[PDB]
């Protein structure tokens, strides 16, 4: 999940 | 947690400070739009706003105190509501038009260029008109946008989220009292602001069904991130 | 006339206007097929609709509206209203939805209908939320009226509707102060109640897309009235 | 024509 990565930083 | 110990004025400052920037569209004014070209611009713009929104969310007090899974859930639920309220906020001083970007200000006739988009356009404009008539303030706006992020998906962890939500309510009331509003006026205004969130949910749901439609029609290829945020609503 | 009522008079008017609880058809051999469950639910919803329409006329301010506006508000809010009513009467039945005294269902039975369990889960979550907030009957009737007046007001007289809405807000606050809640607790609770309306809008939109689906699938023929209220969302 | 109309004006 791109949202996952962008969130994690 | 840390959001719970902030004063109302500190909450406001934190939110004001976290505001994402206004992005520019690509777009060349020397050419009317086709359905495909308008969707292209809007999609490219929305995709970039999304990246900024995600980082804004991390700056919203309390949000980072949440587990990753819950952050994802809330964002997947609220992303379009948030893009929308931002759009109508920056469109406030442009009655009859939607300011998608400084170089992309559109009236409802241009919304006709995309099949099914004018309905949502009309609702967005009505929302902008409502904010305008209520003289919505920037400090109130940031509170509302945060409420959307935390509220829309709020389905322990929940208790913390509701505490943060309670804090923002406190912040909203604090602001209204500062503006000189009476106790009765404060409750009434609070109610009016929160009820518009229902219309914003509505616009989001209608907009969502539709993004799915155009995907299917494959007029324009949606971005990987948009498609992901979209599929989450299924 | 709605504008001159006291808070206690508003409550009495609303309490008095409450539609009755209807029964489902009888001895419909448990277990259900998709077709039989939809049949019962459709027949029930159709009858509730008739009663809701008459309830609306008894909501203060509503009859002061032009026919066209009454139609608009009802076409917009009908499913939200059926839903909040359903979760209200399901409150004292955790884990189950009380569609009628002789029709109390858990989520496993919601599985009998394709796509229904998702909406079931949301309805149950709403019921659980009301239960945890200890929602009172007097608060419930205020919320239901707010839905009727609010949901369609942004897709439009408006000033009068907002005045009535303001009155109901006054009524809600009045009730909370009577319950002994502090000023801070009053605005926090007000906020919490009004934010659930956003989830109810959400459940309605998801439910709507879905009634449309089954219509298309023509599993069960929908009633003339339901189809009309449905097509209005298009 | 609308059923809603009829139900509304009774
Ligand atoms: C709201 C918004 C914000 C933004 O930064 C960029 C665009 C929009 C809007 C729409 C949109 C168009 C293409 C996309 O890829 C994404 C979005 C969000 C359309 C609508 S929508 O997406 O919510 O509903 C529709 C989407 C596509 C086609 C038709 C309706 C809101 C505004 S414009 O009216
Ligand atoms: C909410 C409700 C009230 C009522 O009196 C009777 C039924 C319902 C519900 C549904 C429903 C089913 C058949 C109908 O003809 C009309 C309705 C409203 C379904 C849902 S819905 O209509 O909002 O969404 C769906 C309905 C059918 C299939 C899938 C989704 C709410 C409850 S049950 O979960």
């Amino acid at each position: 999940k791109i949202l996952h990565r962008l969130l994690q930083d | 947690s840390l959001a719970l110990s902030l004063t109302a004025d500190q909450m406001v400052s934190a939110l004001l400070d976290a505001e994402p920037p206004i992005l520019y569209s690509e777009y060349d004014p020397t050419r009317p739009f086709s359905e495909a070209s308008m969707m292209g611009l809007l999609t490219n713009l929305a995709d970039r706003e999304l990246v900024h929104m995600i980082n804004w969310a991390k700056r919203v007090p309390g949000f980072v105190d949440l587990t990753l899974h819950d952050q994802v859930h809330l964002l997947e639920c609220a992303w379009l509501e948030i893009l929308m309220i931002g759009l109508v906020w920056r469109s406030m001083e442009h009655p009859g038009k939607l300011l998608f970007a400084p170089n992309l200000l559109l009236d409802r006739n241009q919304g006709k260029c995309v099949e099914g988009m004018v309905e949502i356009f009309d609702m967005l404009l009505a929302t902008s008109s409502r904010f305008r008539m209520m003289n919505l303030q920037g400090e109130e706006f940031v509170c509302l946008k945060s409420i959307i992020l935390l509220n829309s998906g709020v389905y322990e962890e929940k208790d913390h989220i509701h505490r943060v939500l309670d804090k923002i309510t406190d912040t909203l009331i604090h602001l209204m009292a500062k503006a000189g509003l009476t106790l009765q006026q404060q409750h009434q205004r609070l109610a009016q602001l929160l009820l518009i969130l229902s219309h914003i949910r509505h616009m989001s749901n209608k907009g969502m069904e539709h993004l799915y439609s155009m995907k299917c029609k494959n007029v324009v290829p949606l971005s990987d991130l948009l498609l992901e945020m979209l599929d989450a609503h299924r």
